[PDB]
């Protein structure tokens, strides 16, 4: 039994995790009270992947909620699915990080890390065969970055062989709500590239553009972005919970998408997306899904694939469909857009097909890209970093917590090195003399 | 950045001579060829290396690679490089009983010694000879072990905790709270090496009860100090000479134990693969500009894929000389281990034979 | 008497086994639950043919097979599907993770501690037997479970059952269609065990079967079920000589004697001629000559290779249904006069023939038309090297930079094994080239 432990630290991660549990409970037919009222027996075939059984037939999510402030915890508990969680797993403090990485990692998180790791150990011991971990956290700078990387470091030390997964919202240039984003982003990504095994980049600007252009919404809110991220998260772990003609377990992906250990930053996407106004005019089929899948506007990281080349791609289909159609469509995408794909790799489109589509769709698809452009997402942050590190703009708050200056330089150098390896393989040729 | 690879053959030991033990490795100038013992008559597989050394039989006047000849070939030139001011790295690789200690350390009688005693003795002698009233030399040493991608101290008798690794912006990678003791003569170095080799982590496996489980580094830092009279000493050049003991590559069938043994074997295999990749790309880079000239911008060496290649960043490239020694077991019983050793030795710019 | 053990490893082998056992139960009259009304109604005969089933006292029929896997998701479908009551509950499933498309994980990190149970179950099955003839291992290249566990299991069974034949049926990577990024590594690692231990390893390709489905069956969007049914028909045609009466029967030892000139060239292609839809079943005669000619058409081959770019060195035609030796001899005489079909100078006999009286059985809800006659052609030919050669090219482009190797070395493997496998495949290709050169 492949079962996963879920953690959620910070405000953004907690909100996304709440919507994720909403979506998962809807998929598996779990009421907010924790009881089953679904339709098909297949929902109970692999309920233990995310849930744990409780004596009165009930089901408790295998979730651990973390935050330094109590507001997000109260908001989640005072919510639609607030009562589904285990109260003993609500570990939190009473002093916020104040958008301070040093405060989250070194001073305030050091006191709580023992409690969160004790709860994580209790949850992990009960599992028959643990597969991996999940952790939702934004790189804004508060509880998320600091205590998330602390948790990843501790768990990687404790469980060196179980697959680690994270879902993160990168900073954006046009959408920003705090003044110290680049520092926290660089400091967090140092530990992420050191420790994690898969990280799925998410950008608020891309989600807003998807909302305005593809979904044609008028006044999007955070709920829609959490909905999209939840769709991606559910799509990634579809083959552990339902059967299909071709299974794509998390470790299969870990082998397939990652050529070298450090290039494990991925670009997510979902299809179909119709805007509730052009639903009648669209023909939902595998060729059309593939057309929407490899479109620049449909990716959530705010990067242009046309400004790079793909190292790897994974298309997790869900529904009843022919394998010839999928294979031919992936081959056509390879041949028609050959200039945007790496040459050394003979085939770089992993394929997965599941038998149980979403609740209200005949078929759906999840996209997991790995391309060079992603450099442009990191590169901009580095520029901003220099623009505030040339003068030590706000470092005196971090140094107060006991962080030396050199750590910033180390993290910046690691950023630059990671950018250099994505370009290493991105000019399209490599020969002549 | 030039890489020179050497492979050496050892004599039989007491156990091998006690049993019915043949010789299976043949060497001609620079080409080494193996022949299967349990399936003859197929085709002795052949490889080419930068140096092939025959110390098997005895001082056989005809083509017998003495220890001093290997020293003059590798260690003396790289010691000249170290004295010039640039960095140096030396690797030792091979399975248990393959005879890598016979080359690195050698016999204790100091008549047919290893690379390390000759290198240290010549270093101290040249330091003594040129020590005039102005030029001042300093030598310091340290010893660390890389175990499951964690650095541990071998000289300090504290509890075996994991030290931290940092990147100084100018001095490059380094290790925090690493013990560093000064030396004056080879006797202190020998005592430190004995204590460190006693302190290292080993475990019993299905091939040897005291098989290595971790990589090791003996770093020696050499500092020059000019003493012109004007107003300054001008530290001038700081040259590092590093010695690396590499654990043997492992297959799960040989080490079938579950738990810590499998994890250790996997980490050793990953680290060795990354090290070979880095050395191969380094050799290609050295060959190109030397002959080709295409500054090829800088391409990119994956220097951050492991801790062993990360700590030795300043010695493995930029401007320095690298070398490696692979010991071969001549017995047929260890044919697979020897074949794996040659297969690893094929790295660092494989060349053409026949 | 005449008994074979059918082992299925991985998702591909398990699903082909589902199709195979569906077809066998349909052929023999055994209902899914495993009961057989024919014996109790008649009280005579031997409809419980021992080649695939064992009969208990109560009248049930347990198939002779073990369905090994590492993901519960596939075997649990069988354990709760239509045929839940057919099999022994000893399905040999591993309560752990998958091979993750890693040969090492299948071989010697996760495969261990479960191979003992698989071998013990095979020991019990063979001890129940009295006239065991061979094994039928179903797997597929390109997968960690397939390659690794088939290699380990074949090694153990060769050490334990070295005197018994071991047939293999496998799916090879297509020239362009592929559903994973590490298929060449897995196939190359499978080379060094499929060659030495298996006595005759059969090959199929998905792209060729898709083309067959499109051109003949007129299915524009086929899925894996049709491919599995075609493979099941091929295996049934191969094995029919051991069960039903026939004028010219062929045993497995006869197959190995006729199709294998030298030990290292036991890798023939297989094909089925009358793969025709019901709509086009009319407007045609489907005589012996027509099906025999259709067998040698390049379009009808199930591996993407050109027969015209080589020379046949062995051919074995297994006919089923209303056939007589006169028509077969006439068809072979017709084929021998064609210039395109070129035969080696050292095989003057050329063709082997067998005939059986049992026609093909139509699976309900399938796509193959009812036909009075059918033929399965096995062909040892030199063209297959091309299907190998392209794959090596893929491997080369993936090994000049050590991409994805660290996942394999992190599970107990060295980078020299890749070179060992590459040289073994090169030796196989050179031997195949050597065989076809005309003598003087
Ligand atoms: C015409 C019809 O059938 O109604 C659809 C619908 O109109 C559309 C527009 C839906 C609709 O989605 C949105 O409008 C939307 C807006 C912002 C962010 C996300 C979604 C729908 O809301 C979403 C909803 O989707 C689901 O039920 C999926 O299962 C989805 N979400 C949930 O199950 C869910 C559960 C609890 C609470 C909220 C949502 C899902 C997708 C992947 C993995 C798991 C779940 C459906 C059927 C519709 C509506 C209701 C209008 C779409 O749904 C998705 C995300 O697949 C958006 O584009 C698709 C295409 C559909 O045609
Ligand atoms: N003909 C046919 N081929 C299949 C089928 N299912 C999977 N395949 C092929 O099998 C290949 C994967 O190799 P497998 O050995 O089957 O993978 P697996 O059985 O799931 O084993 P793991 O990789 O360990 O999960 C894919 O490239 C598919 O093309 C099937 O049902 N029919
Ligand atoms: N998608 C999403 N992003 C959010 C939400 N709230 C805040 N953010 C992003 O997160 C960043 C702030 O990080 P935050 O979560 O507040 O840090 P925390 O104090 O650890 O919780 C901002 O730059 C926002 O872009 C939300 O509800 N949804
Ligand atoms: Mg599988």
């Amino acid at each position: 039994m492949r079962e996963i432990v879920h953690i959620q630290a910070g405000q953004c991660g907690n909100q996304i995790g709440a919507k994720f549990w909403e979506v998962i409970s809807d998929e598996h037919g779990i009421d907010p009270t924790g009881s089953y009222h679904g339709d098909s027996d297949l929902q109970l075939e692999r309920i233990n992947v995310y849930y744990n059984e409780a004596t009165g037939n009930k089901y408790v999510p295998r979730a651990i909620l973390v935050d330094l402030e109590p507001g997000t915890m109260d908001s989640v508990r005072s919510g639609p699915f607030g009562q589904i969680f285990r109260p003993d797993n609500f570990v939190f403090g009473q002093s916020g990080a104040g958008n301070n990485w040093a405060k989250g990692h070194y001073t305030e998180g050091a006191e709580l890390v023992d409690s969160v790791l004790d709860v994580v150990r209790k949850e992990s011991e009960s599992c028959d065969c643990l597969q991996g971990f999940q952790l939702t956290h934004s790189l804004g700078g508060g509880t998320g970055s600091g205590m998330g990387t602390l948790l990843i470091s501790k768990i990687r030390e404790e469980y060196p062989d179980r697959i680690m997964n994270t879902f993160s919202v990168m900073p954006s240039p046009k959408v920003s709500d705090t003044v110290v984003e680049p520092y926290n982003a660089t400091l967090s990504v140092h530990q992420l590239v050191e420790n994690t095994d898969e990280t799925y980049c998410i950008d608020n600007e891309a989600l807003y553009d998807i909302c305005f252009r593809t979904l044609k919404l008028t006044t999007p809110t955070y709920g829609d972005l959490n909905h999209l991220v939840s769709a991606t998260m559910s799509g990634v772990t579809t083959c552990l919970r339902f059967p299909g003609q071709l299974n794509a377990d998390l470790r299969k992906l870990a082998v397939n998408m990652v050529p070298f250990p450090r290039l494990h930053f991925f670009m997510p996407g979902f299809a179909p997306l119709t805007s509730r106004g052009s639903q009648q005019y669209r023909a939902l089929t595998v060729p059309e899904l593939t057309q929407q899948m490899f479109d620049s506007k449909n990716m959530m990281a705010a990067c242009d694939p046309r400004h790079g080349r793909y190292l790897t791609v994974a298309a997790i289909f869900r529904g009843r469909m022919s394998m010839k159609e999928v294979d031919e469509q992936m081959l056509n995408v390879q041949n028609k857009n050959s200039s945007y794909f790496v040459e050394w790799i003979p085939n770089n489109v992993k394929t997965a097909v599941c038998d149980i589509p979403p609740r209200g769709l005949k078929m759906s698809a999840t996209f997991i890209g790995n391309s060079t452009a992603i450099q442009e997402l990191f590169k901009r942050i580095s520029e901003q970093f220099t623009a505030m590190f040339r003068r030590k703009a706000f470092l005196h708050w971090y140094t107060g917590e006991g962080m030396d200056e050199m750590e910033f330089t180390e993290a910046e150098s690691n950023m630059n090195d990671l950018v250099s390896e994505y370009q290493q393989y991105q000019d399209a040729t490599a020969d002549e003399q | 950045a030039s890489v020179k690879v050497a492979v050496r053959v050892r004599p039989f030991n007491s156990r091998e001579m006690s049993r019915d033990s043949k010789c299976i490795i043949q060497m001609s100038g620079s080409t080494t060829t193996i022949v299967n013992p349990k399936q003859p008559k197929e085709t002795p597989k052949s490889f080419s290396f930068d140096y092939s050394y025959w110390s098997h039989t005895s001082p056989e006047d005809i083509n017998y690679a003495s220890q001093k000849q290997v020293y003059r070939d590798i260690g003396e030139e790289m010691l000249q490089h170290a004295f010039e001011g640039y960095n140096v790295c030396i690797f030792a690789y091979g399975q248990t009983g393959a005879g890598k200690s016979y080359t690195m350390m050698g016999k204790q009688e100091k008549d047919q010694q290893g690379i390390i005693p000759q290198l240290c003795e010549d270093l101290f002698s040249r330091i003594n000879d040129t020590t005039n009233d102005n030029m001042s030399y300093s030598v310091e040493v340290s010893y660390m072990e890389i175990y499951c991608e964690r650095v541990r101290d071998l000289l300090n008798p504290k509890n075996k905790g994991n030290l931290r690794v940092r990147e100084h912006p100018l001095l490059g990678p380094y290790v925090e709270d690493l013990s560093k003791l000064a030396v004056t003569s080879y006797n202190d170095i020998q005592d430190l090496m004995d204590s460190g080799n006693k302190a290292r982590t080993v475990a019993a496996t299905n091939m040897n009860e005291t098989s290595s489980r971790s990589h090791a580094v003996f770093n020696i830092i050499f500092t020059q100090k000019r003493h012109d009279a004007e107003t300054n000493i001008t530290t001038e050049k700081v040259s590092k000479i590093s010695l690396v003991d590499l654990a043997g590559s492992e297959r799960a069938d040989s080490t079938g134990a579950k738990g810590t043994r499998l994890k250790e074997g996997a980490n050793i295999n990953k680290s060795l693969t990354t090290l070979g990749k880095v050395i191969s790309a380094l050799a290609e880079m050295d060959s190109g500009p030397n002959k080709n000239k295409k500054k090829k911008k800088t391409d990119f060496i994956p220097y951050r894929d492991s801790v062993l290649t990360w700590l030795l960043r300043e010695n493995l490239g930029g401007n320095s000389r690298t070398a490696m020694v692979a010991a071969l077991s001549p017995a047929d019983i260890n044919y697979d281990e020897t074949l794996s050793t040659l297969r690893y030795a094929d790295r660092a710019k494989q060349i053409r034979c026949n | 008497m005449r008994e074979c053990i059918s082992i299925h490893v991985g998702q591909a082998g398990v699903q082909i086994g589902n199709a195979c056992w569906e077809l066998y139960c349909l052929e023999h009259g055994i209902q899914p639950d495993g009961q057989m009304p024919s014996d109790k109604t008649i009280g005579g005969g031997d409809d419980s043919f021992n080649t695939f089933f064992s009969e208990t006292g109560a009248g049930k029929h347990v198939p002779r097979a073990v369905f090994v896997d590492l993901e519960p998701t596939v075997i649990d479908e069988v354990r709760t599907g239509t045929y839940r009551q057919l099999f022994h509950p000893e399905q040999l499933i591993t309560g752990k993770e998958d091979a993750a498309n890693n040969y090492a994980r299948g071989h010697y990190t996760i495969g261990k501690e479960i191979i003992d149970l698989v071998l013990d179950r095979i020991r019990k099955l063979a001890d129940q037997c009295t006239g065991l003839q061979g094994f039928l291992v179903f797997h597929s290249f390109g997968g960690g479970t397939g390659s690794g566990f088939t290699s380990l299991l074949m090694e153990r069974l060769s050490v334990d059952y070295g005197k018994k034949s071991k047939l293999e049926f496998s799916i090879y990577p297509a020239p362009q269609v592929s559903t994973a990024v590490v298929e060449p590594y897995n196939s190359i690692l499978t080379t060094h065990t499929t060659l030495e231990h298996s006595d005759c390893a059969f090959m199929v390709d998905n792209e060729a079967i898709y083309d067959i489905c499109r051109r003949n069956l007129d299915i524009e969007r086929p899925t894996y079920t049709n491919l599995n049914r075609l493979i099941s028909q091929i295996v049934s045609s191969i094995t029919a000589s051991l069960r039903f009466d026939g004028a010219l029967n062929v045993d497995l030892t006869e197959f190995q004697t006729n199709l294998v000139p030298y030990p290292r060239i036991h890798f023939p292609l297989a094909t089925y001629a009358p793969v025709i839809s019901a709509e086009k079943a009319y407007h045609e005669q489907l005589s012996v000559a027509e099906i025999t000619n259709a067998c040698f058409e390049p379009a009808n081959q199930m591996v993407k290779c050109d027969p015209r770019h080589g020379k046949y060195m062995a051919c074995c035609l297994l006919y089923r249904g209303d056939v007589v030796p006169k028509d077969v001899n006439a068809a072979i005489a017709t084929i021998k006069t064609k210039r395109s079909i070129q035969f080696v100078d050292w095989c003057p006999t050329g063709f082997k023939v067998g005939i059986n009286y049992q026609p093909p059985t139509v699976v309900p809800g399938g796509d193959l038309a009812k036909v009075q006659r059918a033929v399965c052609m096995l062909s040892n030919t030199t063209a297959i090297a091309e299907a190998w050669a392209r794959l090596d090219h893929k491997f080369d482009l993936m090994y000049a930079k050590r991409a994805f190797v660290h996942w394999y070395v992190g599970e107990g493997m060295e980078e020299g094994e890749f070179s060992e496998a590459r040289e073994d495949m090169a030796a196989l290709e050179k031997d195949y080239e050597e065989v076809g050169v005309d003598s003087v």
